[PDB]
Order: C-alpha cells, then structure tokens, then sequence
C-alpha cells in the first residue's frame, strides 16, 4: 500500500475541508485498497513547504498533497505569500524526489458573502477529486519511466 | 418511504430548478446562485458532460438544505451512475419499467414523465403518484385541471411552459411543483440569483 | 443502408409533398406541377383509389430525380402493394411493429409516426431515428425543440401545421424536412407549380 | 541515435496534442534517423519540472521538451503556477546539464469560444515545429562548444 | 479522381478565401476567422514568407472540414513544396504544362489560370475543365457568360473583381466558385469573421 500525505491549512477550514474530504472519497473510488491517506495539519499556507518536506524525507509517503485557501487579504497584500508557498513546494518537490502536488488556490476576487463561501466549498470539492486522479496518474507514470 | 419524504419536500419548496451548463464550473456557479436565491430543489441534467462530477461537487450544499437530483435520465446505466453519485431524485422524460424497478431497489425517488391519460394510468399501476409532464408548452395547465377529475390523487410537476408570467396559472390548476429552467437558470450568476428570488416571491403569493 | 441514403436526401431537399387527388390523372398533373416547381420528394397517399397506378405512372420521373413514396400506409397489406409498386419510402401515422419488420426485410425506408416521448422511445428501440409527427397543429414546433434535449439524435418530419408563413419556424426548431400538403398541393396545376416555387425559396432562406 | 523526451500536460489535451504531433513530424523532416522521440504524460503543468528532472537524470535523453497550455483560470489566479513551472524547468536545466526546452505557454487572454480553440490548435502546431528546430540546433551547438 | 472530388466541393461551398498576410501568426488568425465565419475553402498564397509553415499549421483545421490549398504557385519547385506541405489544391495565375504534369503525378488538383478563348482551349486539351480567371476586374462576368456558348463544360472561378456587391452577379453568369480576397480577408480578425458571414449569406441567397 502507497501512502499519500495531505497537509492542510487551517484558515478558512470549511473550504479546505471540502477539498480534502472529496480527495479522500475519490481516492477510495479510484485506488481503493492501493492507497492510504494520512492527514496532517499546519496553522496555514506558509508552513506547508516545511511540513511537506519533513514528511517527504521521512520515506513513508509516495506523494504529498498540500492544500490551502489564500484570499485577497483585505487590508494586507497576499501575493507575497502565495508565491512563496508555491515556489516553496516546487523546490521541495525537485530536491526530495517526491511528487508534491498542490491545491493551494488563490481566488481572483473572494467576497465573504455566503454566495462565495458556498461557491468555494463546491469548487474545492472539485479540486479534491481532480487531485486524487492526479495522484494516481503521476505515481503510475513514475513507475513506467 | 422516499416518496412520502419527497412529496412533502415538493409541497414545501414548490420550485425545482432544472440546470444545464457547458462546464463543471459553470454548473456549479449556477447551482449556487439558484440556491442562494431561494430555490432548494435542483436537478442536474444528467446528459451533460461531467454530470457525476457536478452532482458530487454540489453535495457540499446538502447540509445547507440543498437537494440535488439527476435530471433527464433515460436509461438504467445512467440511473446507476446517478445513484452512486448522490442524486436524491431520478427523473425522466418518459415512463420506464426498468428504471422504476431499479429505483425502488435502491431506495430513491423516481418521477417518470407522462403526457396522456393512458400513460398516467400505467404509471399509477406501477406505483407512481407524482408524475412529470415532460412536453410542457404542448400540454398546458388545462391538462392538469382536466385530469384532476378522474385522477384526484395524481400530482404533477410540469416542465417547460413555465415562466415567470405563468407562475400561479399552473398552481391554480392543481400543480405540485414547477420544473422551471431556461429562465431561472439562464444568464449571469448575479442575474440568476435575482431571477430565482423573483420566482420564489411570485410563487409565495399563491 | 436505406436509412442513410434517405437521411441525406431529406437534408438535401427539405420539403416533401404530401399528395392526394380524386383521380389518377389529377394526381399525376399535380405530381408533375410540384416536381417542376422544385420539390423532389413526393408521397402518394396510399389510401386513395388507384394509389398503385399513380405510383407506377410516376416512376417515369424517377430518372429525372423524383422520389416517389407511399403516404399514410396503415397496414402490412398496403405496404406489400406499395413495395411492389415502387414506393421508395413507406410512411405511416403511427408506429407499427409488423410494418417495420416488413420494411426492413424488403430494404425500404420506413418512417413511423409518433406524437409523445414514450412513443419516441419505443420507435428508437426498434431502430427508427427519423420520425414523423402526424398530429401537426396539435403538436407544434415547441415539441421538436423540447425533445431535442433528451433525444438529440432523433430527427423529425412534421406533417400538418406547416404552411408558408411557418416555414423556417419549424426548421429553427431542429426539423429535418417538412410534410407540406393541402397548401403546396391544393389548387390548379399552374397555381401548384408557383406555390411549390414559393415554398422552396422560403425554405432556401433557412 | 539521440533521444528526446516530451513531457505533456493533460489539460486542454487537444491543444497540447497539436504541439507534440507537429513536433514529432518536424523531427522526422529535420533529423530523421538521427533522433527518436519518447512521449510521457503527467496530469498537468505543475508536474512537469519533476518528471522532466527524473527523465534528464536517467541518462537516456539528450533533451527534454515540456509542453502545456496554461490558461487565465477564470475564478482562480494562474500566474503563480505559470511562473513556478517555468522557473522549475530552468533550475532543472541548469543543475542537470540537459537542455530542457519548453513550450509551456500562457495566452494573454483565452476565451473558450471555438474561434479560440481553433486558433490555439494552429498556434501550438507552429510551436511544435519551432521546438523541433530548436532541439536540433541546440544539441548541435552543445557538441561544437 | 481528385478533380471530381473538388468539383463537388467547389459547388458545395461556393466561396474560396484567398489569403495573404505579413506573418505566420497573422495568416493563422485570419484563416481561423474566415473558417469560423463559414468559409471552408482557403488558399494560402504561396509567394509569401513561410508559406509552408502556414499550410502545415492549418492542417489542424483539416479534420474540422477546412481545405487548405496553395495560392499563386508559379513554378514546379513551388508546387513540390506545396505538395509536401499539404496543399489540397494548387492554383496558378497562368497555364503551365510542367505544373500540370507534376500535379497529375502527385494526385493533386490543379487549377490553371486563363483569360482568353485560345487559352481556354489549350487548357481543355490538357484536361482542365475548371479554370481560374486571374485578371478579374479586366475580365468581368460578361466573359463567363460569353464563353458558356462554345464551352458549356468549362467552369470558372474568377479571382478579383468580386466583392460583396457583385456577389450573385458572378453566379448568375455561370460561376462555380468565387476567389474572394482583399475584402473577406483584409482587416481585424473579428471584422474578418463578420465579413465572412456576410459573404456566405449573400451567396446562399443565389
């Protein structure tokens, strides 16, 4: 059995949860009895790269999926974190040899109105399902190589 | 048991959105705009690309009171997919025995389509009290009134031929709920949310 | 194989004349006026006196591009007569299993009539993709549009309810061809030829 | 015979395919019987840098071409991925010693209308042809040095 | 065999775009705007920079029904390049024996240019029934009508002298297809797509 770790941000947890729940369900439908999913938490998106590296270098995981919802920020600028986190994961991926995937998303324009909170729960659930497929397909590709 | 649950839900909510879209994201944005606008019963046309994906994605609204069903199901294979992927309702444009038997075995609510008195009867013999009138426009509210006499226990959900101006014309005929789409659903997500509110208020009046 | 040939012919020519007359000579004069006016697909109502005689006589136009079929066939015995006497098409006001099996065995094109969603389905299960809507007037273009959703591969030829003013209203709904008669056909052979030209040009526009 | 690997994204596969097909055809016209092309898939643009590194470090390939179509994103921002992927490939190129090339393109403004899907199929086919020339010319330059 | 295929395609589509551009990307954007606008037969002027590149790039539209040929080919060497790089048609401003022999050997359709009765005859003797009238403007639709008498089996595709206002003036003369360019093609890709639609509809009328 191949383990996949998931590293979750705790900001806007309801949105992040919609994604991981969908991911786990999709994993059972696609690779049931082949893959197992271990979920770990971190305070937020900024800590994903390190936690993910630590898991990847442990040797227990075939893949790591980081997830988070980064928002516009209101008063403060978010762009600096969003790019640091994505590039962080890319550096980990390349130097660890583990196909770290991501669902760290930043919306064009997120309002706090319920219309938007509902939209993002549904879209994150979709991203979760897509990530499950990606995990299985990339891991298979890496055996064929 | 499922039929009783649903009969109460249709009486309670009155309007059912019939949703189609050209993509997964578009279907989701519309389903949310419609839900936010006050329409809780939503059918996802099942003949569209990625219908299963849309129904599973919208399961996140289930805990907020949304009921997501599978629209226009024309076969058993589609019914099986609809059942695994949520789908509280299975509805179809025509009566079908294999679909009805499948749906009973799975414990889901099935609402077959009918447009004539001989078809209403066959559907009743098979146990279906709530029927959909697929060919709306062709079969107006006059049908619903006319069939009330011989079939007082048959309730209808017309699809098509229902727009904002005929809201209450249909309910005055004895309609249970209305299968509104291509009005409620069409347009920009903000236009959709506002129209959904207009339909709900027009309906609340009757 | 016959179905593919005919589907292309209906798409190509669009208008099908539905011809009736009180005599053999009258039927011939009208068939020629209609043909000369630009309508190449002609059905000879088979319920008239001397229907076989008219179809054989008009076989002389076959080499000029005319296609002569048998209109309103309601039985196998009539189908047998229609097949011996030419009849490229056999059409009927209602779906019939014996007629369909006969027509398949003889290699001829059969187009059954349908007016409801449950009947469209039975016809599809039997292999008929092109259906006629016999009760035109009663079932308008709204039906054709409505059934496009659940049955995207079913094409229609409405009969009746088609006149010059509604030309293109029907084609805009997804119609394959139109079963025009009692407009195109009625009147003096010179009036008939001119009306046939008006229908063809109005159709060419869409 | 020198092998060239191609790593393809599966998003908007029709567009990505227009490029690789043109690439392979051009390679036959330019370097037939000198080069061979091995095509590998990954779920999407984000996984190209790792898959490409793994291939490059295998020793079988003279060059690796990554291809993808990255779009505006609609609801979500795409810029963070597009830059992570390009920089990822640059880091691989430099530290592996393999001239990883790319045809990872992000349009100024991509509509989903058929006019645009047709335009991009044709433009990607062009990029494929150009990449084939680039592969041959850079590999030759690297022998002359 | 190629000639028969093409004769039917020209009769079916009527308008052929004649495309020139100052770059590969510009040629592609225009070819797509023209195609999207309803014109399926497109010639890529072969005398432009990177003509082979444009024809190969547009092969992606071949499966969508586009036919891409090589415009203004004046030599065998250019014909060879056009043939390797797709080019369903080879057309030229003048009749040429070496080009015709080459094209026959390769199985491609060749349409030589002609502007006089003595040249029509030589082209017919060499087996070319479809001819292009290169010097349009100079040779108007009167030529096409005049030569119909002595050469009833020669069909023409005029190039130049065809604009939106003279659409149908040319078809009324016996024209097979029109080599429209510098009208259809010139301008912004969105202007191009709209003009292509105007030409197609104006043509559909006749």
């Amino acid at each position: 059995t191949v383990r996949i770790a998931v590293v979750r941000a705790r900001w806007h947890a309801e949105i992040v949860d919609a994604c991981v729940s969908a991911f786990e369900a999709a994993m059972r439908d696609i690779g049931g009895d082949r893959f197992a999913v271990d979920v770990f938490d971190v305070p937020g998106a900024y800590e994903i790269p390190l936690h993910a590296r630590t898991l990847a270098e442990t040797g227990r995981y075939g893949a790591v999926l980081g997830t988070a919802f980064v928002v516009n920020g209101g008063i403060y600028r978010h762009e600096f974190v969003a790019s640091a986190v994505i590039n962080g994961m890319m550096n980990v991926q390349l130097n660890t040899g583990v196909p770290v995937l991501s669902a760290v998303l930043t919306p064009h324009n997120y309002d706090k109105s319920k219309a938007h909170t509902l939209l993002f729960l549904a879209l994150f659930a979709v991203k979760g399902m897509e990530a499950a497929r990606a995990c299985v397909e990339i891991l298979a590709a890496r055996e064929k190589i | 048991e499922a039929a009783r649950k649903m009969e109460e839900l249709f009486k309670k909510h009155k309007i059912v959105a019939v949703l189609r879209a050209n993509s997964v994201e578009e279907a989701i944005e519309k389903a949310v705009a419609v839900f936010a606008g006050g329409v809780h019963l939503i059918e996802i046309t099942f003949t569209v690309p990625d219908a299963d994906t849309v129904i599973k994605a919208l399961s996140v609204l289930k805990e907020k009171g949304a009921i997501i069903g599978a629209g226009t199901v024309t076969s058993v294979e589609q019914c099986r997919k609809a059942v695994e992927s949520g789908a509280e309702f299975i509805v179809s444009p025509h009566l079908d025995e294999e679909i009805s038997q499948f749906c009973k075995e799975k414990g889901v609510f099935y609402m077959p389509g009918v447009m004539t008195p001989t078809e209403l009867v066959k559907a009743m013999k098979l146990g279906h009290d709530i029927l959909k009138l697929f060919p709306g426009e062709v079969v107006g509210p006059e049908f619903v009134k006319a069939m009330k006499g011989p079939f007082p226990n048959v309730k209808f959900v017309p699809t098509g031929g229902v727009d904002l101006d005929n809201v209450c014309e249909w309910f005055d005929a004895g309609v249970l709920a209305v299968g509104v789409g291509d009005a409620l659903v069409e347009g920009d997500p903000d236009e959709v949310r506002e129209k959904a509110k207009e339909f709900v208020e027009k309906i609340r009046g009757c």
